[PDB]
């Protein structure tokens, strides 16, 4: 079937699954058949929506001295471009300390409690999303945040992308087109029931039904 | 992509010691213990398994442990666009760099002595502004510094050529795909210990001509490795008990290509050198090899040299032996160069050639009638007066010379020659013009005249005023 | 530095065995003594092993030639470079008339003594023109054991016993001189003729007379003499068939004339406007230079591929 028509792609891919179709064999399979192939510094990066996933894949995988993320896409921008490069941007009074309420419905007011209060904001409306918006921010004013980000990680995958916001699609985009880092996304069009959490399934859709260089595939296993 | 500098304070002989650097690094000179401890400190920068331990008491300056031992080590990141390195380097470090300062990085070594447990911890920083370093991250025995580079150490003691040249061939094509993921640098010390001659030269091609040493530091007392040096940085210690030491950055003009196996068979002999007389030819080798014999048979084992310069310029011998700070002689004479084409037209070569080290450069061209009817010794008479003319004229640019250590002769050697030996060369070259005959066959002449002098010849020659750069020499 | 360590090592073994072994025969066994030592230092270790009394017996192994600077009086026993062990050696001495060239001599055939195969040349525009030639064509002809060496002002006897005698494969190219003789007028002496029969155990040859009247001078002188040059080359034509049995080369007039023959139109258009031959013996150093910065690689292996340079192609190994 397909599922061998995958391990044998490298670039931009799609896997339109649905449910007990089995995400994530293949998607270790993947990993593990392009960390094998690769003999360079570069690492990847898992990113999903639960701390469940993260330890199942961080299982699985095993251990190494390289070094790959694995975990959620919040703790992703944290790790990544907030928290080292929030001062290269902005300036050295923006302080790279938090613990995350203190929810507004300001972008500014964002701002405000991570510099004087000191704890990371976060937003009333479900349908904004205030972390990454600040990580596509950063991104754009910090040379050395693209720098690394583009010496470090060679693809990225990404899985459930049905359930994803407007400013989760533009950071990544921004990161396969200006950037050029690969992308490996799984989703399943008709499981958007966390549209009570700001989920747009517009963004999967139209990546299926408008997208040039993304290879798609469908699993019916 | 480069490495740019390093600093050494109070470590060892080094009390405040300022080194430019370049990918290929070549160290050499007399002291022999600077040597090994500028290839120790490199080690205790970068290699794991020696900064594994401490710093004893005995590796402070004067056994001072009361001072500071700082290693600090700089790099230009200006070419990450079209380096694999500076990502391997930009990798591991995130949020230690800023974008004010994206092109230079440093890595820096800290020891401070603890009196009462009788050991020195060290502890490492980077930063790309020397003011705001923060240490390396690590866990364990492991360092982030540790995942970036490969250190190499080659030592040939802790037919048997080939065995050498077997475990260089292994070391290269194992470094290769075992660490295709890291930057490996190579310290090679002494590899000449039990070599031959054509295996020196072999490994030369090899250091400078192949991609698989694209950063090293090498120690050698052999100028046969230095037989095809190029694009490389040359450091030299100097031969005093304090650390000192000069840099220079060696390269080869285009226009010096086809003549590039000379200059460097030439010049890797007087980088071991003290103090270097340039000459031109082998009739001056012989006369001053036979004088120096006579008087001052031990010249060689105080540190001279004499150097064949030839059919070019003095400026990339000078440059080099400047910057280097090795003492160098020049002894030239006034040399009329008819031009290529036009007849009666002559370039002053000689003058050219010594303004050329002044900065100035150049100077119009003469005209001599010389007609058809004179010619042979009558002509060559002319052309000395016109020589004597051209000398008198530029008295004030000979007077600068001399103090640059230039001699130029009025007109040539052979004169200058009479001018002390007349009364010998007359009895010597009976019935003949003794500069006349000395000037018809240059090689086997001199032989014939070298043969029949005494020591009274060699000292009256050794003690003029023309003679001058022979007492530079063999310093005075 | 150590080499200083080193020095007062062998200074305390000198001065050592002297008073305690008065009543003994001593020998001593220096191996590799260059191991980490300056140059300087070795010219005076090779000082003191050749110019000292303290070393009436010794055996010396060595890998550098400047140990053997002050060679003179000894046995050189060369090992030859292959597995079985095979040896040869000579009992060298520097002879009474070759002394005021001595520290030539040892200098030159130090470096030659650790070679496969060696050229024997005159002077540094010939070295010019075959280090370019030879790394165009063959760049790694000093790393399979070729060797070029500067004969200057001297007969080859010297070089060649010595090398004949370690197993060492020596060619010699040289060019027909005549020298005016010192004092009378007119005479001159047939030196490359003579030079080369002194190597077959012949030995010297008769003068020769040319009028030259007092009214030619230049150009014409030279064509005159190059002109007896090619009779004196007709002449003896079976002593040259006799020479290149030996590996000897001796050109008819000079290197130029033959470099002409193989690269005329070459010549012709680097040295534009000027006879080739006549312009490039004026500045010898200089003009060699000139040719060799405008020569390309068809022009380097047409010299090479030429029957008057077939000793190019003796040195490395054809």
């Amino acid at each position: 079937m397909s599922r061998e028509q995958i391990i044998k792609d490298g670039g931009n891919i799609l896997v339109t699954a649905g449910a007990g179709s089995g995400k994530t064999t293949i998607l270790v399979s993947k990993i593990e058949a392009d960390l094998k192939e690769n003999k360079t510094h570069y690492s990847i990066a898992a990113v999903t929506f639960t701390n469940k996933a993260a330890k199942e894949i961080e299982g699985r995988l095993g251990y190494s001295s390289r070094g790959n993320f694995i975990g959620t896409n919040d703790g992703f921008v944290e790790s990544e471009i907030i928290r080292p490069f929030i001062k290269d941007a902005f300036g050295n009074d923006y302080p790279d300390n938090f613990t995350a309420d203190n929810q507004f419905a300001s972008y500014d007011k964002g701002l405000q409690v991570l510099k004087y209060q000191n704890i990371l904001g976060t937003y009333s409306n479900p349908k904004k999303n205030f972390k990454f918006q600040l990580a596509l921010d950063i991104l754009k004013k910090s040379l050395v945040a693209r720098q690394y980000i583009f010496s470090k990680y060679f693809k990225i995958f990404i899985d459930e992308y049905q359930d994803s916001d407007k400013d989760m699609h533009n950071l990544f985009m921004y990161l396969k087109d200006q950037l050029k880092i690969k992308l490996f996304i799984v989703g399943d069009p008709k499981q958007s029931i966390y549209i009570w959490r700001g989920a747009e399934p517009e963004n999967f859709n139209g990546l299926i039904e408008n997208s040039t260089d993304f290879n798609k595939y469908h699993l019916t296993s | 992509m480069k490495f740019s500098n390093i600093t050494i304070k109070n470590f060892r002989n080094f009390e405040k010691v300022n080194i430019n650097l370049d990918n290929k690094n070549v160290i050499f000179g007399m002291n022999d213990i600077g040597k090994t401890n500028f290839l120790y400190a490199l080690r205790f920068l970068l290699d794991k398994e020696i900064r594994k331990f401490g710093f004893n008491k005995s590796d402070y300056h004067k056994h001072d442990t009361s001072k500071k031992i700082e290693i600090i080590l700089t790099l230009d990141l200006s070419n990450y666009e079209k380096d694999e390195d500076t990502k391997k380097l930009i990798s591991v470090v995130k949020g230690a760099r800023t974008s004010a300062n994206a092109d230079v990085f440093y890595i820096a070594l800290e020891s401070k002595y603890d009196d009462k447990e009788l050991y020195g911890n060290i502890i490492l920083k980077w930063g790309s502004e020397l003011d705001n370093l923060i240490d390396i991250p690590g866990r364990g025995n492991i360092n982030a510094l540790d995942n970036v580079f490969k250190v190499i150490y080659i030592n040939p003691l802790v037919g048997d050529g080939r065995r050498k040249m077997l475990s260089y061939s292994i070391y290269n094509y194992l470094a290769k795909k075992k660490y295709e993921d890291k930057i490996v640098i190579y310290l090679i010390e002494e590899p000449e210990i039990s070599l031959h001659r054509s295996m020196q030269i072999a490994l030369s091609k090899q250091l400078f001509e192949q991609s698989t040493y694209k950063y090293f530091f090498l120690s050698t007392h052999s100028p046969e490795l230095l037989y095809e040096m190029d694009n490389t940085r040359l450091i030299r210690v100097h031969s005093t008990e304090k650390v000192v030491c000069s840099s220079h950055m060696y390269n080869v003009e285009e226009a010096y290509g086809s003549v590039k196996k000379k200059l460097n068979k030439a010049l890797s002999s007087a980088l071991f050198a003290e103090r270097v007389l340039l000459i031109e030819g082998p009739s001056e080798k012989i006369l001053f090899e036979k004088v120096l014999d006579e008087v001052e048979p031990e010249y060689e084992l105080n540190g001279g040299f004499l150097l064949e310069v030839g059919g070019t310029y003095f400026n990339h011998y000078v440059c080099t032996l400047n910057d280097l700070g090795i003492t160098h002689i020049i002894k030239t004479d006034n040399d009329l160069k008819s031009k290529k084409g036009k007849k009666g037209v002559y370039e002053l070569l000689g003058l050219n050639r010594c303004l050329n080290l002044l900065g100035r450069e150049n100077l119009d061209e003469i005209t001599i009638d010389i007609p058809e009817d004179i010619k042979g010794k009558k002509k060559k008479e002319r052309l000395n007066e016109r020589k004597k003319e051209i000398f008198k004229q530029y008295k004030n640019e000979v007077g600068e010379f001399l103090g640059e250590r230039i001699y130029l002769s009025e007109i040539d050697l052979e004169n200058d020659l009479y001018s002390a030996i007349g009364e010998s060369m007359k009895r010597i070259f009976e019935n003949e013009d003794p500069v006349h005959y000395l000037q018809k066959s240059k090689l086997f002449n001199m032989v014939e005249l070298v043969n029949n002098l005494s020591t009274k010849d060699c000292f009256d020659v050794f003690e003029h005023e023309k003679f001058a750069c022979l007492k530079e020499l063999v310093g005075s």
